[PDB]
């Protein structure tokens, strides 16, 4: 899996939450929709790589937000194809998968199908989800676009979190709102129990997992503000700045490490990077 | 590098069926005899959650039955790919016993722990009525490139709890689930010969034949070389148009929406199972499976012996 170009677009409004799993994260406001940020992020990546929307062979989307995705009151891959004009592109969605796991699966499928220009997008516009006020957990909003060239040689590993190996980390769940009565109500609630050792346990998982691969530079996700400057974190969208910093350093290979709060594991995938 | 064997398949339908004149449709206006002929549905099944039927409980039954019948150790499963058209799931078994209606997580992570698939990579995909074909293709690529030896595929439709029974659309769709096992088959004859997808809400009869045509072209075969066909089940006249569009004769495919309804992503795997269990499809047959999402997909399969359980 070769990363041809990266596009990113985050809301400028940051919202701060207290608690062991809290932090300062980007948050979409009002009636803002995900496509308003996803589209320019994709166009940014296509321009950098000089790839026309008609040249896209495959589009795979990842988005947990249950609404505020497009104007029509729904998965992200298809409405993106419509506005891009990627009429030759195929579309599906990998729901609650991590980015690392999605890149591995897509790299295997796309290389086996002979595709050359694949678009993996990640986005959130979580107005329709109530944050976990007890633990402070919230999703970072924004959009990430990865224009890839599959190769089939990406390696992948799935590793446990750090901390006490006898400790059972309680995963994230998003229960349905059982009392949706009028427009504006949330569709679900974020539920990730307060676990003060979890942010460090995730970072310890990253370090242990990287041992299963050659010694490669990292691009990692940061879902929690604990120990971070100003408590600010961008979740999966942290990868954007790191990927561009790797391009400036003329790096040809990297290890991308994700955190999956649903399985409470860390997942890594090896990648190549274009200059 | 490796050949892909479709080793086994099974389905699980709801215990209770509903006739076209069932009281549940009392509020549906403008129903006619032509309506039933048009869509080809005579009876349909809805999950009864009060009796423990949902998108999860019946998959566990089907998955446990398939693993037991195929003599597959749970720890030997390398990957679990699940699909469910409904954005709402309702049961997590013993893994998350207190969780009810939920948007996330999906099924794969919870299902693998319920079944003891300790080495299986979980994945949850969404491609609407084409989800079964997408999951078989993902599994095929993983097996082809030597990254997996056994892949468990699941499609589970629990849409009846979202139907508006004051609208005629509620008379078309139904609930159901399907589970299939794909394995490495280097020594055997079974393999995936080719697949294709095409693009052009969409009822145009030609878009599926185009995909079928490309798949046959990629495999270097013609319609005459195919023994049997398996289509999605949106309506009898569409399926017929697909068949004629590619040259398939009425004797080379089945219409199965009559007793199940349109089960979105499960109609295809259910139709495949029916043809196998009834003698329509036999070992060595080369078949084509085609359906639509807005996408259209087709796959050319060289089948060996498939375990129906």
């Amino acid at each position: 899996m070769l990363i041809q170009a990266v596009g990113v677009n985050l809301p400028p409004s940051y919202v701060c939450l207290e608690g062991p799993l809290g932090g300062e994260r980007p948050r979409a406001q009002g009636d803002e929709m995900l496509m308003q940020r996803l589209l320019p992020a994709v166009r940014e990546a296509l321009d950098e790589a000089a790839v026309k929307p008609e040249e896209i062979d495959l589009i795979v989307g990842l988005a947990l937000s249950p609404d505020h995705l497009i104007e029509n009151r729904p998965k992200i891959g298809h409405p993106l194809q419509k506005v891009l004009g990627a009429n030759r592109a195929h579309v599906f969605d990998l729901t609650d998968s991590s980015l690392a796991r999605a890149l591995y699966v897509v790299d295997t499928l796309a290389s086996d199908q002979g595709y050359r220009n694949v678009l993996v997008v990640r986005g959130e516009s979580s107005q329709g989800l109530e944050v976990d006020s007890e633990s402070g957990f919230a999703l970072a909003d924004g959009a990430l676009a990865l224009l890839c060239r599959p190769t089939g040689k990406a390696a992948f590993r799935r590793g446990a979190l750090g901390g006490d190996p006898a400790q059972e980390w309680l995963p994230l769940s998003i229960p349905l709102n059982t009392d949706i009565r009028q427009v504006g109500d949330v569709k679900g609630h974020l539920n990730l129990p307060a676990q003060p050792g979890l942010p460090e346990a995730v970072r310890a998982g990253f370090t242990r997992l990287a041992g299963d691969f050659p010694q490669l530079n990292w691009v990692r996700e940061e879902w929690f503000g604990q120990g971070r400057p100003d408590g600010r974190c961008l979740g999966p969208f942290e990868l954007a700045s790191q990927l561009r910093a790797a391009q400036r350093d003329r790096l040809d290979e990297l290890l991308l490490i994700s955190f999956d709060p649903f399985g409470m594991v860390v997942e890594g995938v090896t990648l190549e990077l274009a200059g | 590098m490796h050949k892909v064997k479709l080793a086994a398949i099974t389905c699980e339908l709801p215990a209770r069926s509903y006739e076209n004149d069932d009281p549940v449709f009392a509020a549906v206006p403008d129903l006619s005899e032509s309506w039933w002929q048009f869509w080809g549905v005579n009876r349909r099944g809805y999950f009864d959650p009060r009796n423990g039927e949902n998108e999860f409980s019946l998959v566990v039954r089907a998955a446990e039955r398939l693993l037991r019948s195929s003599d597959t150790a749970p720890d030997s499963v390398d990957m679990l790919i699940c699909s469910a058209s409904s954005p709402i799931m309702t049961d997590a078994g013993d893994v998350l016993p207190d969780l009810r209606g939920r948007l996330y997580p999906r099924m794969a992570n919870v299902l693998s722990k319920q079944l003891g698939l300790s080495r299986a990579l979980p994945l949850d995909s969404q491609m609407e009525s084409a989800s079964f074909l997408l999951n078989l293709r993902l599994a095929a690529s993983m097996i082809r490139q030597g990254k997996a030896e056994k892949v468990l595929v699941v499609c589970s439709e629990y849409i009846s709890n979202l139907l508006d029974f004051t609208s005629r659309t509620s008379t078309l769709f139904a609930d159901g689930c399907a589970v299939a096992l794909l394995t490495r088959g280097d020594d055997d004859s079974c393999d995936l010969l080719a697949s294709a997808e095409h693009s052009d809400a969409s009822f145009v009869p030609t878009n599926v034949p185009i995909a079928m045509r490309r798949a046959l072209e990629k495999a270097g075969l013609g319609s005459d070389d195919i023994d049997y066909f398996v289509f999605h089940q949106p309506a009898p006249f569409l399926v017929k148009a697909w068949a004629e569009g590619i040259g398939a004769r009425p004797e080379q495919y089945q219409l199965t929406m009559g007793d199940t309804g349109v089960m979105i992503s499960v109609s295809i795997p259910y139709t495949l199972m029916t043809g196998l269990r009834e003698g329509k499809i036999r070992p060595g047959d080369r078949i084509v499976m085609a359906g639509a999402a807005w996408g259209f997909a087709a796959q050319v399969w060289q089948l060996g012996e498939v375990l129906v359980c």
